[PDB]
């Protein structure tokens, strides 16, 4: 786990459905809520790829052992029971211990591609901006609707904006 | 600027190697619990015995006359199903009906059989066709008169198959050492039977049992797959219901019993008695003893698998 | 400002993916070893057969005569019990046992038959009780004089009850021919047995077998399980012990074999022959014959488990 | 694994009995070493999470299809002691298996609340300390047992402490 | 100053969880394809029967003299090889195929039986040595002259060992009732066996067979493992292959069956019919059958394991 | 996952093979590509651990339960057939996800030792140096191939080096 959704950020929102990771700043002009795609898409990818992994196709055939119509002999009968219970066993131990295992690691992957998206946004905003605590950067050279957009689409120049900042 | 994560009002609860009941923003199930009342054969050649008891194929009572020599993807048994007209049973059914069951069904082959000196037309108001009648398949072997005696004959039938021949026979226990007399005249009557493979012999056994379908005798029936090339010999005295014709498998099939209907509608792999589980899911709840190409059967109901991130709400 | 983690001086070494015996704060065993040699019986209706084995008790040799009506949840069968005062065995013996294991015990039920014309009495210093005895659920038929003759009889008995009817005979194997004859008179005797399910036939096989209990006869038991409604028909004509009383499954019940005593002090669901385990651990390393509701057995003595992070000292 | 425990963290601290993890300042006014609870008691949560997840009740009861008084038949003898070999090597591998699998993401899962405590105690003190690269911050204003409990305890002014420490 | 990581130009594909075919820098099979097509059995004392057949080692036909007392750590079966001469099959052949394969070979001992009053030579052109023979363990009893009678015998062996004692006989079955009597004389024959463990029975039965070795008589083999102080008894009278020498294990051995030659330059532990699989790799799609310490079989012809990162090239 | 191989470093170094993790500086005095050893060789011992427990020797000896010059009885024969086919499909699934779930970990366990290196080379260059975001680091003070080896040998002094490069 890396420690971003359920981490130092609080929590979600429940507003923004145009993906599963976005942007959302708070400069003079009104607001924007708004969706990182190549972060949405890497993680819907990897949980499609695995989904698409538990679905197969056992070309493998069973036949029936047993009659329920007329049963088999007692001791027979008993062993294949025997055989068939600790075999469903197994099975229902491997599925449960899948799944579970699966499941961890889902969480740890979305966890994982919040974080990636977040600390290249900060190599981003190099030295012009600083972290707030809780998912946030302060800018500081008050940046706008076309900053905004530099940066959501990865064009800000970590340079040309800078010592505007820097003595602030 | 900031940065978050979506997230949803009601998520979905699922369990981890660390929690349960985490809620993440969305699953998908992974073990079927959705069953079809129908067996799903589109495209399969299939034959429904109703009445026709899947070893009734192979000796030939009345119920069993359309099936003498059927051919199959999808054999289905039914409960109503009998092998038998006049009562009796096989020695070993179970592992002739697995044959059976993935055979592709049955070719019939006179065995040649000829005879002299002893009647050959017996019969029983068991087998019911114009009147009374026997195992179409099969030869209820006689003394001449209505009392007489059996010269133990010797009867050689060679497979000149490339197959196995599946061979049958009967022994006949009568009622009563008066009735078997009556039948087959007085002795102690023997039936050998060997292959250059099998090695066996056979002894009536008279006396009363209960009546089903209205006969207290009872027919044993017997049976051995011979090799191509393989000749089988048959010494015997009485007692003796002879094989008419041999079986030769036809190929491949798989074999089911069930008490729902047939619906070509729909195409299923995975069979059980209740119907027919189309799923793409590794796992199923719905019967344990399910056959053909299935999920997996597990003892859980569910088992929800995470396709979202961790569900945080404000 | 700084921080660490903390550490121990002594840790438990584990292993994982990559290494073997990374050492951690914390660990747990994952493996059951320990074992409570007694069976743990606590809450529960136990029966300990002792010196009664446990097809005995459905016959009644003297060593089951306290136990020919049991009711248990807990079968205990011991290694000093035997199913026999006169030297026999049964046929398909273990499946019968299986049977018995899981029945909760056993309510007994006269079959009825009366007897004309022939001995009814027949005892042997095999079976004590005041002197000789026979099996309490059986009846030693015989001719009436000294040779004499037997006249082939038949009995039929109904299940007229909601279970199936546990039916046991016997078939006696004298030391001679001479013998056979001096108790059922001469030729060859027959014994068939056939219900709207079964079909089977026996003749006696006399001569001399070493001496068991002080016997060289022996005798052949023999059951089938009748159906509710269903009859079964008993015709014979000598070598044959009847069956004076069915037996019905009371319900539910586990059975094991064990050479440890019982204990009403300790609760245990996970059975074998060396006492009980009570455990939560999904692994046991002590009997992989284990019978109940038991951890899984395992080849390995240990795996412990990491319940703390990597220990590292300075 | 994230590369705190047995990471640049040369080692781990005997003394510490109170948690998991804690902190320890070097100031004028003597010492201190002490001990984080919600870290401390994240990872316990989840490590508790996992054993409590290796606890469970089969209500699957299986028989005896054995005789130990009185051996079976041969031929069934050694199909059922053939079985049960056969799935006694499932379980042992599935046993093998779950506990080195567990132990390598309980490793990892404790090096991880390591990471997600530092790197946000880096994160209160913005640019009012540095990084020392053992696990320490060098504090550029001198704090003290009034400053460092409201770094303890999350409540260290981001700000209002800054200018002091930024010319130095 | 920047860092980077290594990469090459052709790498390997291998799955993951969530992807399949991601290139990584190296990878190693982890399913074993290579069979060496000889049976490895370096520093092992190995027996090839070649003719001879498992069972017939107990009996003793010609093709067997040299193998009645074999010791082995491994034995090897041949498609060529037979269990008999004179024509004929054991009941429950392969259990005791199974005990011998894992017997480490057998010690044999006198059972001491001496016979009067009738013949003790019988033989056939079907055991060829000098000229004609029988089984080498076993002795054909007959009735003294061309035709005569069988005074009904009683013979009773002690197993005075520390081990169980193998005992074998066999009854014969002739082509008619004149020739069993021709060689027994005439009656009803019938053959008993008993052990303070053991109980069954014998009547042969006569009739035609077909010719195998030039012979239409067949011989049915029964055996039984004697316990230590344990006696078993043989009340017979005629149709009889009397034992002339009980057989005891040895020890612990293996037993395969190959198409393939000795090598004693290689060494393995997992055999099948084709080979040696000599590994360490944790899986195999070679065998599902294949014996000895193996590894796993399973379905998939290959398997990658990642022993290096992502591949990114640029 | 951690962001590195794949992630921000747009590719890997066919060139590089010394190691699975080294140094390229670009500086006055022409180039050099280098190799760092305790990286490569702590995630090749894990590699060589993982691999190494895939290897074992059972002493689990199986015995012939079937016939293949002889077939057994049809219906034991069954049984037999039966029960090896479900254990055949139990192993082919334990192996399936034995190693896919062992790949991933391998991947980003590779990725994690880059992410580790990387991210304390940043932390012995304080704040001589910022991050490109290429997994660059610039160096605001002209150092050289004595300078360069005390970086990729963890002796550059984090200090002695410093106001030359923070004022500029
Ligand atoms: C070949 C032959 O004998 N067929 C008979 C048949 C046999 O004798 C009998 O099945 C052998 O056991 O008997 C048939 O009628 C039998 C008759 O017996 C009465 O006792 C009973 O009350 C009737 O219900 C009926 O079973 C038969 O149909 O089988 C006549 C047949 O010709
Ligand atoms: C009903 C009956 O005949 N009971 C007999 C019994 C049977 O005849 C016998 O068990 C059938 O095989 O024999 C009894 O004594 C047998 C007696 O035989 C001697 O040869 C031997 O030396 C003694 O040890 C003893 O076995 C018996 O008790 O079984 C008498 C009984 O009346
Ligand atoms: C002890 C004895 O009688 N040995 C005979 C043997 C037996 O009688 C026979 O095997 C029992 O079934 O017969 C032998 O020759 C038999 C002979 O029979 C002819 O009909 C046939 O044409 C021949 O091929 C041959 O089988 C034998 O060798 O077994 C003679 C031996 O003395
Ligand atoms: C085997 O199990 C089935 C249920 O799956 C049960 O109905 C049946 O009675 C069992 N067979 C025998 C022989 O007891
Ligand atoms: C919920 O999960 C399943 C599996 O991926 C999918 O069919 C469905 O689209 C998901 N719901 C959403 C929000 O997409
Ligand atoms: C099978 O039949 C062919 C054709 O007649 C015959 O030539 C051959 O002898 C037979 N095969 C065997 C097993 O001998
Ligand atoms: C060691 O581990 C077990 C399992 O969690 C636990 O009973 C015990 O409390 C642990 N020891 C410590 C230090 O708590
Ligand atoms: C069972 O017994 C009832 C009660 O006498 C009877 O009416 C019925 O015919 C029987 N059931 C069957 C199987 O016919
Ligand atoms: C089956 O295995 C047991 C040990 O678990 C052994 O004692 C017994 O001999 C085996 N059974 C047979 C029939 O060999
Ligand atoms: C490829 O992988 C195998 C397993 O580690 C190994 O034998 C071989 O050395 C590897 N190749 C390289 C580049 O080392
Ligand atoms: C076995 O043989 C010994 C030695 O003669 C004998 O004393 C003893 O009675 C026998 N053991 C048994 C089972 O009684
Ligand atoms: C069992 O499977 C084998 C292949 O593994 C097959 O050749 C054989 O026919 C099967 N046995 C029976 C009795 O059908």
């Amino acid at each position: 786990l890396f420690g971003a959704i359920a981490g130092f950020i609080e929590n979600g929102w429940e507003g923004l459905i145009d993906g599963w990771y976005g942007f959302r700043h708070q400069n003079a002009q009104g607001e924007g809520t708004a969706a990182d795609y190549k972060s949405t898409q890497s993680a819907i990818d990897q949980i499609t790829g695995k989904l698409n992994r538990l679905i197969e196709k056992t070309n493998q055939q069973f036949e029936l052992i047993d009659n329920e119509f007329n049963e088999v002999e007692k001791q027979i009968g008993n062993v294949i029971n025997w055989t068939r219970d600790s075999i469903t066993e197994v099975w229902s131990y491997n599925a449960e211990l899948l799944v579970a295992m699966e499941n961890q690691h889902t969480i740890d992957l979305a966890d994982s591609e919040m974080d990636k998206l977040y600390e290249r946004v900060k190599r981003q905003l190099r030295e012009n901006a600083e972290e707030d605590g809780t998912g946030c950067f302060e800018i500081f050279h008050k940046c706008d609707d076309d900053c905004m957009a530099s940066i959501r689409n990865n064009t800000y120049d970590h340079s040309k904006y800078r010592e505007e900042a820097m003595q602030n | 600027i900031c940065l978050g994560h979506h997230a949803v009002s009601n998520g979905t609860k699922v369990n981890t190697l660390t929690e349960r009941g985490v809620e993440v923003v969305n699953a998908t199930e992974t073990v079927e619990r959705t069953n079809i009342p129908r067996i799903c054969s589109k495209g399969k050649r299939t034959v429904d015995l109703g009445q026709c008891g899947l070893l009734g194929t192979i000796t030939g009572p009345p119920q069993c006359d359309q099936f003498l020599e059927f051919s199959a993807d999808l054999i289905i048994e039914r409960r109503e199903g009998s092998d038998v007209c006049y009562p009796g049973k096989f020695v070993n059914e179970e592992a002739l009906r697995q044959i059976l069951r993935e055979s592709g069904g049955i070719d019939k082959e006179a065995m040649g059989f000829t005879y002299s000196g002893i009647r050959t037309n017996g019969a029983t108001s068991a087998c019911r066709r114009s009147g009374s009648s026997f195992y179409a398949e099969m030869k209820w072997l006689l003394s001449n008169t209505d009392n007489a005696a059996f010269p133990q004959m010797t009867k050689s039938y060679k497979n000149t198959r490339k197959s196995p021949a599946l061979i049958v026979w009967g022994i006949h226990h009568s009622v009563s050492t008066a009735e078997q007399t009556k039948l087959y005249g007085s002795g102690n009557k023997l039936v050998t039977v060997g292959s250059s493979n099998y090695q066996q012999s056979f002894v009536p056994s008279p006396g009363a049992r209960p009546q089903v379908n209205g006969q207290s005798g009872r027919i044993d029936f017997h049976w051995l797959m011979l090799n191509p090339n393989d000749t089988v010999t048959f010494s015997f005295n009485g007692a003796f219901i002879a094989p008419d014709r041999a079986s030769f498998l036809r190929g491949k099939s798989m074999g089911i019993q069930s008490g729902v209907q047939v619906d070509a509608n729909c195409e299923g792999d995975c069979y059980h008695s209740g119907g027919t589980i189309i799923s793409n899911l590794p796992f199923q709840n719905i019967d344990s003893r399910a056959v053909g190409k299935c999920p997996r059967y597990v003892k859980q109901r569910s088992l929800l698998l995470a396709t979202g991130m961790k569900n945080v709400p404000e």
